């Protein structure tokens, strides 16, 4: 399901460190080739903060502010 | 209930039958196919009768009035024509409809017909000139049948909009939109009133204020499933599955027992909605399955098909 | 299942193996969209998870089944040539084999390992022949539903229209097509969408059409779809995107599922009032801004399918993934390709399954140039017809790509050129052949009657030198009658290989040059011999195509008397999609407005704002339109130029934009334009046959010798011109008379006792020997004279 | 039995017409004529329907199958054209089998067809390929009618040389050969098995150990005499005598009860053979009759003719 994810190694670390870095309100990015494990990442380290609501957005080669 | 031996098998047509029907009098059993014959056949001896021509294009559906010595027929030509059964003649034609006409009924009353067409509309006409009193409008989409209640107060419709609409004939009122199907819906039918009790035993529907347990309705669609409503209160009863294809048509056992079904799945299925006991499968014929009659006194079923056969089955 | 739970540790493992492959051979250094990640692992495991969801129980064959079905259904799509997908097949087995040594390889591992649940309930595996003849009856019944354009289908379109209900079936399922034009995209989308309920809902792309147009029609698909709930099959094709605001919108709408924004102001209160009006419809109780829109969105998610058709253009895949990457992400990729040779071969066959191909005594070569990757060595009289008709089709493609490689630009070819080549192939082999049975009918009557007139003859001779004057100089003709008769049956067995080039000729030779005109049809020629197919030599096509009778009223109704103008008018009078005339020169114009003049035929053009007005006239009124200026094309006419009619129990119906108006039986559209170097859009492309009316090195020395005859010798241009007519119309009496004598002859049904019969023939005898004495007259002592002035000149 | 009035008497062809046939399922009539045409009608309305001209020559003979769907005919051309009543094109024509081929068949297998000329042979093709397989011989003269038997093991031809011959399909030999006729044999036809029971007391024929009353043949001539033969005997069991010129057409009542003959002396007869009880005769045409056709269930008979009318009747 897309709310599921099976704890790994690398999921508990990188969800650990994208927890520190967002509890302090830094923006960051995640760079990976596609279908790596980002996204769902992002949404677990989220999760955890219960005042914290994402919003979508999606960018292409011609974007504008 | 109809068993695997077949007694007849009447093949005369030159296109795929639409409709099949009982005249409720006489031993003599109707079939509409579309090359435009409604050609009369007797299935008490397995023999032709007589062929009725006069429409231009295929017949998509036929119905008797109360006494049975008027046949309504509608064809893809938009042309409704009424037929003198006693004389076999075309006493009357009735035009109106944008797109072809796909449905029709008359009220018990006899001194009306309905009809339904691909232009998202019902006319309603009568009986004595011909003339369109009445026109139901709401649909979306082609309605591809309408049927009306016993007593000739509602009519029921289902349309390509995949919504089955509830008609107040006194004041064109939508009474109910019952819309839970996920495609198409083909057919409806009717509850009638000797099986009303045992509805409210199958769904343990509880009854109002005045003991009338309220109107119910079948409805099949091309989701392979059919349900079955209570008008009173536009809920869906229950649901019916089994069928492999899109069900053509959907009716109630005489003895409110049973429903009988015929679909695509080149299949005659009896199913029970009391104790769901019974889900007996005829291979009924070697290709897709449009119409099907129960006599309401004769133990014989008929259904027609694609393969340009009508078959008629001996109940047991 | 609790009976293939030992089968979970060897299953992912085989799936990881396979995976892995598929990362180590596959890399996007090929093409854009090779790109695997656990996402299709992901959607792997859904997809054999929901196959076994009903199912009540299943053998490990079952499982290796479906597993394998849907690494196809992951892995063998994208796939863009047929060498990979060899590959993919061959190692899913071999993995499948390695990780289950135990197993029954045939149960498990069919060719055509194919799944539905149109013919069950429940999604099982369903043999091709069943498939093949439940989707005809379904098809027969969604010809009367929409679309009467015939399809044919072959094992090709299975496969594709069993991917595509797949995909509607998932809740927010976006596809996107990549295959040549007119391959059955758009049309098999259309008929899977209307199997599956779906309200197909497609943009009307205009000239005008600009940003606002694009959002007003996505407030109308997304108004349609969140409120009012109703499942859309939003189709969008690569031309059909005009501004990068389209693609950016539709790269929104697709990803988050909702564009945001679209619904600004009064907008936005609406459609919160449709959504709370629905949330009530559906029982749920709303009264929040951001609740109706997250139900909205979430509605519009499930109930809206997106499909993208597009062309597969190299360098064009990277540029839209950059410019749209939700098209790469968030749509699954069906790479339709070209039709197959085995595709073309079916639908050969299925298209010539009425004609009379069958010959006997047809002798098999020693050598065969096989083409059909399945012919079957020893193949009858119409399997190598249609190995034939797959080769010109291939031909096609060498022409295009000698024509590009040195040369200008090429029309591409699609699958419905070869549509319109069997179409008049089968069109052109009933009128030959029916054409060939009458005359020899006639010929056999007639001859049959001479016979009874000598009986007569005879036993009056055992008023007589009437008689025996008619029978002399009848057997004058007779002679050659029954010449023709002895060689009836040579032109019947020639008739197959004839009709096959003519309609190879007038169905895609229709916008090259001579050159290379006379190259494909000598190419053809060699071929056939080669195959061994009758068809008979030393006779022009234009000749073949056309008789003297519509050639007369084409000179005269302002065609240069040429080879070329001959078969561009022949190309305009037998055609299935309406034509388009590339002519640098106008002739061609005024040689189509005096040939429909009679039909009142309008003149219109695209550019004109009445366009529109005078189209709708036609329509409704079936005269003859004329349409100029193409290169401003207006896609409103792609519905009519497809043929999308609509029959209503008598009456053709035809949607225009958006209003829909009956269709004439009488009308008949033409397009042209002036400007031999101009491309078109690729939505028209295939849409319309082309004519091209170039000028020819014999053409123009024609016209060149026939101005200066007329300036410096006006005495010998008047004899000429005057020769010229007199010897047409000499032919067309000729005709006539001939005709006329035969017509009578069969007329007749007593003997030449009666009074008219023998004046008739005597006057008709009398009048073509003396029309026999001009033209030799007129051709030994006037033309030879006229020849040697235009000698010197030449 | 079929009474004086006629029906209906369509009248299209332009040319005398050689011999009509019923659809085996559909309500249509076939006709065949010497303009090279293969006319179709509505026997039950009196329509026209379709013209097939894909024919050089007259047409002579034409034949259905069991199922109706393919349609065999010959004509003067030399040719056996295969007609798809399906898509009422040609998609077959068998070359070969010289001069005037006179009758085609198809047998009851359904797959391969009969053919029988003026070349002193009988050929018979396959549906599938068209290829001559075998080529009976042994006529002396030219054959005229051909029609197998009812399961397709036997075949029967008639021929100018006045001798009737009785052939095995399986291995080519003579079974037998009846030649008695003092003139030309036009016609011949078997016997359905509804009538071989009757045979049996018509003509006193005597059971053999297997009980059989043994298959039966009939044969009319220009010598005004209907011969009646037994095929396991080779006798000539009963002979028919009263037509007043030469019989073109002989065939059993669908109830095995009358014999139908027409004839050149421009009068169709109804005789009875058990008892010898009925010989109606009715004044069919103003000139010659060229065949004659009963349909299996409907109580309907068609008559060709020279004066290019195609005269139907009711039987009562
Ligand atoms: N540990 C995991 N558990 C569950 N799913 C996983 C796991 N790792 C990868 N996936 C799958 O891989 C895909 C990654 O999707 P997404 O997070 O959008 O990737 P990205 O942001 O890298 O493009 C999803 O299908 C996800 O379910
Ligand atoms: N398999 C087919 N058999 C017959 N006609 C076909 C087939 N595929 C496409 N066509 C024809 O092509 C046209 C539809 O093309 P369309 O599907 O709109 O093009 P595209 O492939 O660019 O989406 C119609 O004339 C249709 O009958």
């Amino acid at each position: 399901a897309p709310d599921v994810v099976v704890p790994t190694l690398d999921t508990v670390r990188h969800e650990a460190l994208l927890y520190t870095w967002l509890a302090e309100h830094k923006p960051l990015v995640l760079c990976g080739p596609p279908g790596s494990g980002k996204t769902m990442t992002l949404f677990s380290a989220l999760r955890a903060l219960p005042d914290m609501e994402v919003v979508g957005l999606n960018f292409s080669s011609a974007t504008t502010p | 209930i109809p068993r695997p031996p077949e007694k007849y098998a009447l093949s005369g047509h030159r296109s795929p039958v639409t409709r099949v029907i009982f005249h409720p009098v006489f031993s003599v059993m109707v079939s509409a196919s579309e090359d435009a014959t409604i050609k009369v056949w007797d299935y008490e001896t397995g023999d032709f009768e007589r062929t009725l021509k006069g429409h231009t294009d295929s017949v998509q559906d036929i119905s008797f009035d109360h006494s049975g010595k008027l046949l309504a027929s509608c064809s893809a030509d938009m042309t409704i024509k009424l037929w003198d059964f006693q004389g076999f003649e075309c006493i009357r034609t009735m035009h109106g409809h944008d797109h072809n006409v796909s449905s029709v009924a008359i009220m018990p009353n006899g001194d009306h017909i309905v009809s339904a067409s691909r232009d998202k509309t019902i006319k309603m006409w009568e009986v004595q000139t011909g003339y369109c009193v009445k026109t139901f409008t709401g649909h979306r989409e082609w309605v591809r049948m309408v049927r009306p209640n016993q007593d000739g107060t509602l009519i029921a419709s289902c349309s390509n909009d995949q919504t089955v609409r509830v008609w107040v004939v006194a004041t064109k009122e939508c009474k109910a939109e019952l819309r839970e199907h996920e495609h198409v819906v083909e057919c409806i039918s009717w509850a009638p009133e000797s099986s009303y009790s045992s509805i409210s035993e199958a769904t343990g529907s509880e009854t109002k204020k005045s003991g009338k347990p309220g109107p119910f309705l079948l409805s099949g669609s091309r989701d392979k499933t059919i349900k079955m409503w209570d008008v009173s209160t536009g809920m869906c009863l229950m649901t019916l599955v089994g069928h492999d294809n899109w069900v053509r048509g959907v009716l109630f056992h005489s003895g409110g027992k049973f429903i009988l079904s015929c679909a695509d799945d080149k299949t005659l299925r009896v199913w029970d909605y009391k104790n769901k006991r019974c889900m007996k499968t005829l291979n009924a014929h070697e290709h897709f399955v449009t119409s099907l009659d129960f006599h309401k006194t004769a133990p014989y079923v008929v259904t027609g098909s694609v393969d340009q056969t009508v078959k008629v089955w001996e109940c047991r | 299942i609790p009976s293939l739970r030992t089968y979970a540790e060897p299953l992912t493992a085989a799936m990881v193996e396979f995976y892995t492959m598929s990362q180590e051979r596959f890399t996007q250094d090929t093409q854009p969209h090779y790109i695997y990640s656990p996402r299709e692992m992901t959607r792997w495991v859904r997809g054999i998870f929901e196959a076994l969801r009903p199912l009540e129980t299943l053998p490990v064959e079952g499982l290796i089944r479906i597993w394998a079905h849907e690494a196809l259904r992951l892995f063998q799509d994208r796939l863009v040539e047929d060498e990979e997908r060899r590959w993919t097949d061959e190692n899913i087995d071999t993995v499948a084999l390695k990780h289950f040594p135990n197993i029954d390889r045939e149960k498990a591992m069919s060719r055509p390992i194919l799944y539905s649940n149109w013919l069950s309930k429940d999604y099982i595996p369903v043999d091709q022949e069943e498939l093949r003849d439940y989707v005809k009856a379904r098809l027969k019944v969604f010809y009367e539903e929409e679309l009467d354009v015939p399809l044919v289908l072959f094992n090709e379109v299975l496969d594709h229209v069993l991917r595509i209900d797949r995909i509607f079936r998932q809740p927010q399922g976006h596809l996107l097509l990549i295959g040549v034009s007119g391959a059955g995209k758009t049309t098999l989308s259309r008929f899977v969408a209307w199997m599956n309920g779906l309200s197909v809902y497609q943009i009307k792309v205009h000239r005008k059409y600009t940003g606002e147009d694009f959002d007003e029609d996505l407030r109308t698909v997304l108004r349609r779809s969140g409120c009012k709930n109703e499942k859309i099959a939003f189709i969008m094709d690569e031309s059909n995107v005009l501004d990068s605001g389209f693609l950016e919108r539709m790269n929104t709408l697709l990803a988050n599922g909702e564009v945001p924004g679209l619904f600004e102001g009064d907008e936005y209160a609406t459609l919160m009032t449709q959504c709370k009006e629905g949330a009530q419809k559906e029982g749920l109780m709303l009264d929040s801004h951001e609740e109706l829109y997250k139900w909205f969105t979430s509605q519009v998610i499930r109930n809206l399918h997106v499909v993208f058709t597009m062309n597969p253009s190299s360098e064009g895949l990277k540029d839209r993934a950059a410019t749209s990457p939700a098209l790469f992400n968030r749509c699954v990729l069906n790479w339709f390709g070209d039709w197959s040779t085995e595709a073309l071969y079916q639908v050969g066959k299925e298209f010539t399954s009425k004609m009379d191909l069958e010959k006997p005594n047809y002798i098999v070569p020693d050598y065969m140039p096989v083409v059909y990757d399945k012919l079957p060595q020893p193949p009858s009289h119409r399997e190598a017809i249609v190995n034939s008709c797959v080769f010109v089709h291939q031909t096609l493609h060498q022409a295009n790509a000698r024509l590009a490689k040195r040369g200008g630009r090429t029309m591409a070819i699609t699958p419905r050129h070869y549509l319109d080549f069997i179409n008049h192939y089968a069109n052109l082999f009933h009128e030959k052949r029916s054409e060939l049975e009458e005359q020899q009918m006639h010929l056999n009557v007639g001859l049959r009657k001479i016979k009874e007139t000598v009986d007569q003859v005879e036993e009056l001779r055992r008023k007589v030198n009437r008689s025996t004057a008619l029978l002399k100089s009848l057997s004058a003709e007779r002679e050659r009658w029954e010449k023709t008769s002895e060689t009836f049956k040579n032109q019947m067995s020639t008739i197959a290989g004839d009709c096959l080039l003519s309609a190879a000729f007038i169905a895609y030779a229709g916008y090259f040059d001579q050159q290379m005109r006379q190259n494909l049809f000598t190419t053809w020629s060699h071929h056939l011999q080669q195959a061994n197919i009758q068809f008979r030599t030393d006779i022009a096509r234009t000749e073949y195509l056309s008789n003297a009778d519509e050639r007369l009223r084409w000179q005269a109704s302002s065609l240069p008397a040429d080879d070329l103008c001959t078969e561009n008018a022949i190309m305009l009078k037998r055609f299935n999609r309406y034509p388009l005339i590339i002519d640098p020169s106008g002739q061609a114009t005024e040689f189509i407005m005096n040939e429909y003049k009679d039909r009142k035929i309008t003149r219109t053009s695209f550019l004109d704002d009445a366009f529109r007005k005078n189209l709708e006239s036609a329509l409704r009124f079936g005269n003859p339109l004329l349409v100029q200026d193409v290169e401003s094309y207006d896609p409103v006419l792609n519905p009519v130029l497809n043929r999308e009619v609509r029959r209503t129990g008598g009456r053709v119906l035809i949607t225009l934009g958006d209003q829909d108006i009956d269709l004439s039986p009488s009308f008949v559209i033409f397009l042209s334009t002036r400007d031999p170097t101009v491309e078109f859009p690729p939505d028209l492309c295939s849409r319309v046959t082309f004519v091209n009316f170039t000028v020819t090195r014999s053409s123009l020395q024609s016209q060149c010798l026939n101005e200066v005859l007329k300036a410096e010798r006006p005495d010998v241009d008047e004899k000429r011109s005057d020769l010229l007519k007199l010897q047409g119309e000499f032919q067309l009496r000729l005709r006539q008379l001939e005709k006329s004598l035969l017509q009578a002859l069969n007329e007749v049904k007593g003997r030449i006792l009666d009074d008219d019969t023998i004046i008739t023939t005597l006057e008709n005898l009398k009048r073509e020997a003396a029309e026999v004495t001009r033209k030799v007259e007129e051709t030994d002592i006037v033309m030879q004279e006229v020849e040697t002035v235009s000698q010197q000149y030449l």
